């Protein structure tokens, strides 16, 4: 009936939980572990001031959070109603920060492009040029060493970055960086 | 929602093991949290969410259960679980508690040290006179203690206080206090307290004569 | 580490209103619940009502008629006050942490509680010294009598709680509307009286705290 969505910042410091469509007011109940193989309506919760936002989405925010606690959310609305409800553990709902400090750099006598900046990454790199034509490289390991084409071209690079469990949101790509030689 | 808990008090021996239930007139989930309350003391958290550890509880506490019936074993039970233990409910309101079980510990039979002190310069001040007597480290309870006066026995203006039994070596002590007015203290010279246990046929006999500098 | 402590009046008069500060340490009061509970003489533990991390307020439907619960998160404090307290209203009260809404995961000290038309009276305090210093297996026996006070409690220490071992402080009993209790402690007897033995009394309710020499006899 009612989908609550939940997403933790890189700075681990908060939740941000969303949802959409009588009165309607957010609940939650936090458990000292962690998520029920099956979400319940519980007798003890407390509410959650959200707003609704210009996109027509409601917006809550738990500040500070409880990483490894399981909340479990629903809507009631008013006799009253419960929407079906949810349970999220908030550290699985990280979106990382950025890499920060990328650096990319072409070595003439090496001939490779040199990029540098648990985590996976992915690497995105093309001629400076309009919309850039993207190549892009995956790794698993702090700095990447690749062949381009044109030892003279000016590279724009940018790197994001997830959880090496697959587990999470994706970053944000980084500020793109520019070659020098 | 009623939570419980039907035996009032467990015997068990140093190494033995015991189970304590609880049952809730309604379905709690398992939103159950089992306590330990050793005496003059705090609360606190042996397991919650009916099977979990708190921080620090050693891995001889467990629990199990969920719906109305829980449980909570103490194995290789030691010294220091001389305590309360009882349950909560955490699943609606009012929030709700187990009345408690107390658990007791049998050890070997143990005499008692015995010690007699005469009334203070301080109480004699105020007009007063409390001649006390330890019975400290022994076992079991229960123990007899009389005063006399001058080899006659005194029971009136005889209190007695026993502690609980000893974290450490699951003894008991108890203290017994005369008390008489200055006037009629100074009127007589021999004061004794004699304990008469279990462990002995002869009483313990501690004495004093009052004396001034 | 986590941390809560109760400060209360130790009587109150039939009638009238308790009040019970409750500060904490170790976490903050917006981010979880602190409840009271209640522990009448010899009675099952009651729960009075609690102030969740965001601010909302459950009581126990026996006493919402007469119950606040309030803070002030600057200063990590949670308020307790009820009124109308009747002789029955006696016990031990506690406040107590929640960890999200499943468990209560630390309890406070406890403050007690006695509802009676009777006044606070502060004890006299006895030293115990022996007849004489004569060891037995090579220890001796020292005392300190605590006498005439009310309400409870009465809390004892020796050496300000250097002497922790040989210790024993026995419950306190009634004698004609006021309490007294005792407490021991045995040590070498190659200690005393060559150092000096101190038991250190204190009666919150009248705010007294005592020390008292053990003193030798000989003349
Ligand atoms: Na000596």
């Amino acid at each position: 009936n009612i989908n609550i969505s939940c997403e933790t910042d890189g700075y681990l410091t908060k939740m941000t939980c969303r949802w959409s469509t009588s009165t309607l007011q957010l609940r939650y109940h936090r458990s000292s572990l962690y998520c029920s193989d099956i979400p319940s309506i519980h007798p003890i919760s407390e509410p959650k001031d959200c707003y609704l936002q210009s996109d027509g989405f409601y917006e809550c925010i738990f500040q500070p959070i409880f990483l490894l606690s399981g909340y479990t959310m629903w809507i009631r609305i008013n006799g009253s109603l419960d929407s079906p409800p949810t349970c999220v553990l908030p550290d699985s709902v990280v979106k990382p920060l950025p890499p920060s400090s990328v650096k990319a750099e072409i070595t003439i006598n090496i001939g490779l492009l040199k990029i540098s900046w648990n985590l996976q990454f992915q690497i995105r790199y093309g001629l400076s040029g309009k919309e850039v034509q993207w190549k892009m490289y995956e790794v698993y390991d702090k700095s990447v060493s690749l062949p381009v084409p044109d030892l003279c071209a000016v590279y724009a690079v940018q790197v994001r970055c997830k959880r090496l469990d697959g587990l999470g949101y994706w970053s944000n790509w980084s500020n793109p960086a520019y070659t020098v030689v | 929602i009623v939570m419980t808990q039907s035996p009032k008090f467990m015997s068990t021996s140093i190494g033995d093991r015991v189970n304590i239930t609880c049952k809730a007139t309604q379905n709690v989930r398992t939103a159950v949290t089992w306590y330990q309350q050793k005496p003059g003391q705090s609360p606190q958290a042996l397991i919650f969410l009916a099977s979990n550890r708190h921080t620090g509880v050693p891995a001889r506490f467990t629990g199990s259960g969920s719906g109305t019936d829980f449980t909570l074993t103490i194995n290789n039970v030691k010294s220091e679980d001389l305590a309360d233990y009882f349950c909560l409910q955490h699943w609606n309101y009012p929030l709700t508690f187990g009345s408690g079980t107390k658990l007791e510990i049998k050890r070997a039979d143990a005499a008692p040290t015995v010690s007699i002190f005469p009334p203070s310069s301080e109480q004699l001040t105020s007009g007063g006179a409390s001649v006390v007597c330890f019975l400290n480290n022994f076992y079991p309870k229960d123990i007899n203690v009389k005063w006399k006066i001058d080899g006659s026995e005194r029971q009136n203006g005889v209190l007695n206080s026993w502690t609980d039994q000893d974290s450490k070596d699951s003894t008991y002590s108890m203290s017994s206090t005369l008390t008489l007015t200055k006037d009629e203290y100074e009127r007589h010279n021999s004061y004794t307290c004699e304990a008469t246990h279990k462990t002995s046929t002869s009483p313990i006999v501690k004495s004093f004569n009052r004396n001034e500098c | 580490e986590v941390k809560l402590l109760e400060s209360g009046p130790g009587l109150v008069a039939p009638s009238e209103s308790l009040s019970i500060t409750c500060t904490i340490s170790g976490f903050s009061l917006t981010d979880d619940g602190v409840s009271w509970i209640r522990q009448p003489p010899g009675k099952g533990l009651e729960w009075l009502g609690v102030i969740w991390g965001g601010g909302s307020t459950y009581f126990n439907s026996l006493f919402k008629s007469r119950l606040s619960i309030t803070r002030d998160n600057s200063k990590s404090q949670v308020f307790l006050e009820m009124d109308s307290l009747q002789t029955d209203d006696t016990a031990m009260y506690y406040c107590a942490k929640h960890d999200g809404h499943e468990t209560m995961d630390y309890w406070g000290q406890g403050t007690s509680v006695t509802v009676s038309s009777s006044k606070t009276t502060p004890p006299s305090v006895y030293p115990l010294a022996p007849g004489s210093a004569a060891q037995t297996n090579s220890m001796v026996t020292l005392g300190c009598l605590v006498k005439g006070y009310f309400p409870e409690p009465v809390t004892v220490t020796w050496n300000s709680g250097s002497l922790s071992s040989g210790v024993h402080t026995f419950p306190a009993v009634l004698q004609s509307d006021l309490y007294t209790l005792s407490s021991s402690v045995t040590v070498p007897s190659s200690t005393w009286p060559s150092e000096t033995v101190t038991c250190n009394v204190a009666h919150p309710a009248s705010s007294t705290k005592v020390d008292k020499k053990i003193v030798p006899r000989d003349c």
